[PDB]
């Protein structure tokens, strides 16, 4: 794999660099580095090619580049139809044939984000004799798109199989979140609580519960 | 040249499946599938015109791509699979009008190889309880297969919340999508909350109440 | 029979234009490639001094003592079997016989400069190898005609 | 003086060894033959017929009569100036003087043949530009020396 970031945002009026760092001998010694773009629910699209080049259809926004072991795309004049995520690929002349990038999310932030609210989601008389206790933190209109729901319930981390969803196009066109973190059926009354906290520089919510009030 | 691809091809933990790619000189067809989530991984390379399929180290021993010479295709057989293999793949030949070199395009379609013990479920009524001045109250839905469900309140003037939640890569391949409406809570008994969770492919239709725990 | 004698072609100058002619070549990766790696290669194949105007056999060629400018051939490479080196300035133009359809090397975008490749057996058996990167002029027989012009000894 | 007599360079026949030297040679982008096309060009340029051995300056070449089998090059316009058309078979393999540093075509990629373009004023002036893909070797001054093999008239 090719040391890749996913965190760049930004400005619409405003350029940007991706970062693609290899082998010493595999992007300054040889130059194939392509890169692609992958819209939502799509089969990638061809945007750069052998490090510096477009197809007939790509448009002159973007720019390849190669800085010695560094090999970085620079979109300048961004646009509002870009929110995907951006690979390079260099075919490394070694024993490894081909490899890929770790995949950049461009989230290009320009959308006003909503006051964040969390609470926990008990169940009522109709789950508990059906065994389907699930706790639900519902987190809709968020930008921009790297949601990782943790539950430190103070201070108690627990996770070896944690079913988590990544968000999607709503009714609104805002994202919306999930996490539903496994909880132990034959320990409530022995055990503390559950709690519900996500970071997303600015969202700042605590949700301890009490079974026994 | 285009590149045309084959169907879905859902299958068991441990079996063979041929993917067909079509084509419209010199084209180089190779593979590279997509985890969810994660990046692209490369794993083919045929050069149909030669015969001679040079995969990656870490594949090859599952993958057995060959090259149909006479309506110029390339098949990939993923033997031995898994729920790690259930993932969407797509085949890929370098081309640029003129141009032959060290990349991808065009890509096909993507055959969405689904790989799991199931055949034919579908999940009840499981709602998300409103237990109360603000309520993003729904409905969740745990497991089902093939996806997606048709879940939606009050079945005409409460449709304007209409969520899908993509693919659980997890352990097992039975799907999980959740849809919920943030409504006035102020009516549990009048306008008695019962919201629909449906799937087509295994019939019957289900209606459950929404009330805050007891 | 006395003619015109002029300077041999197992004689290498660093700059002498060279002439390949290779009849009936093939594509191949498993000869001159331990992986994947990319080069046309033919059985017959003649090698012109342009310079000189003297020309010979690649088979019908003593390579123990192919020199250049007093220093026997390099051999860098032994990927499959034995490998002499001429080397050359720039890269190798190479075409598909009578057409404008030509070719391209490996290092078809970098400032490396390609080399030929010959191998021999020791006594009438020769095949020359010229750097590809795609069966850019088919799978084979294709009848290609290189060029190039040597460079320095390293 | 009167020494040994052999065929013209204003005469090409589709085959022979061309050898440029475009001394101290610049880069050219929006420039040569087609619109936003780069290509090396020099101002002085020596180009040599390595099969006669005849050898001239470009600016020392009445390129109106510059023939190809008995017929005249190929004046094709670009959207400036109007230039002359020296094709050849295969691609031009240029590299920068002494070093392996080696130059790759626009179409590094492709089996299209590149060909030699030279601007003639119509009296002793006349550049000579040879494809490139981007800066591989420098901005300029940059010593260049190219080679290539002539092409049948289309």
């Amino acid at each position: 794999a090719l040391t890749q970031p996913a965190s760049v945002s930004g400005s619409p009026g405003q350029s940007i660099t991706i970062s693609c760092t290899g082998t010493s001998s595999d992007i300054g010694d040889y130059n194939f580095v392509s890169w692609y773009q992958q819209h939502p629910g799509k089969a990638p699209k061809l945007m750069i090619f052998d490090v510096t080049n477009r197809p007939s259809g790509v448009s002159n926004r973007f720019s390849g580049s190669k800085s010695g072991n560094t090999a970085s795309l620079t979109i300048s004049g961004l646009q509002v139809e870009d929110e995907a995520d951006y690979y390079c690929s260099s075919y490394t002349s070694t024993n490894t044939p081909v490899v890929f990038g770790g995949g950049t999310k461009l989230t290009v932030l320009g959308q006003p984000k909503a006051a964040p609210s969390v609470t926990l989601f008990p169940p009522s008389s109709e789950e508990l004799q059906a065994n389907k206790a699930t706790l639900v933190c519902l987190i809709s209109d968020f930008y921009p798109g790297a949601v990782t729901v943790a539950w430190k319930a103070d201070s108690s981390p627990v996770k070896a199989g944690v079913e988590t969803t990544t968000p999607s196009k709503q009714s609104n066109n805002k994202y919306a979140a999930s996490s539903y973190l496994s909880l132990t059926p034959e320990q409530w009354k022995s055990h503390r609580s559950y709690s519900c906290q996500v970071t997303h520089e600015g969202s700042t919510v605590e949700k301890t519960v009490a079974p026994t009030e | 040249v285009q590149l045309v691809q084959s169907g879905a091809e859902v299958k068991k933990p441990g079996s063979s499946v041929k993917v067909s790619c079509k084509a419209s000189s010199s084209y180089v067809i190779s593979w590279v599938r997509q985890a969810p989530g994660q990046g692209l991984e490369w794993m083919g390379g045929i050069i149909p015109i030669i015969g001679t399929a040079n995969y990656a180290p870490k594949f090859q021993d599952t993958v057995t791509i060959t090259a149909d010479k006479s309506t110029n295709t390339v098949y990939m057989e993923m033997r031995s699979l898994r729920s790690e293999d259930t993932a969407v793949y797509y085949c890929a030949s370098n081309v640029q009008l003129q141009r032959r070199g060290n990349w991808f395009d065009p890509w096909g379609q993507g055959t969405l190889v689904t790989v799991s013990s199931a055949s034919t479920k579908g999940p009840s009524v499981f709602p998300l309880a409103p237990s109360s001045g603000t309520a993003a109250l729904g409905c969740l839905v745990k497991d089902y297969f093939p996806e997606p469900v048709t879940v939606s309140w009050n079945s005409g003037a409460l449709t304007s919340g209409v969520h899908t939640f993509p693919a659980v890569l997890q352990s097992s391949g039975l799907y999980s999508l959740s849809s919920v409406v943030t409504v006035p809570s102020s009516s549990l008994g009048t306008q008695t909350y019962i919201c629909n969770v449906n799937h087509k492919p295994s019939n019957t239709k289900v209606d459950k109440r929404v009330e805050p725990k007891s | 029979d006395k003619p015109a004698p002029a300077r041999p072609i197992t004689n290498w100058r660093s700059g002498d234009v060279v002439w390949v002619t290779l009849p009936s070549a093939e594509y191949a990766q498993s000869q001159s490639a331990m992986g994947s790696h990319p080069a046309y290669w033919s059985e017959e194949a003649t090698i012109i001094n342009v310079a000189t105007g003297q020309r010979a056999l690649v088979s019908s060629i003593k390579w123990d003592q192919v020199t250049l400018n007093g220093k026997v051939l390099h051999k860098e490479t032994h990927s499959g079997l034995v490998y002499y080196q001429l080397p050359l300035m720039g890269k190798i133009s190479f075409w598909q016989q009578g057409t404008t359809k030509a070719g391209y090397t490996y290092n078809y975008n970098t400032t490396d400069s390609d080399s030929l490749w010959v191998w021999w057996d020791g006594t009438s058996k020769g095949y020359l190898y010229v750097s590809t990167y795609t069966t850019m002029l088919g799978a084979g027989p294709v009848n290609i005609t290189g060029l190039g012009a040597i460079g320095p000894s390293p």
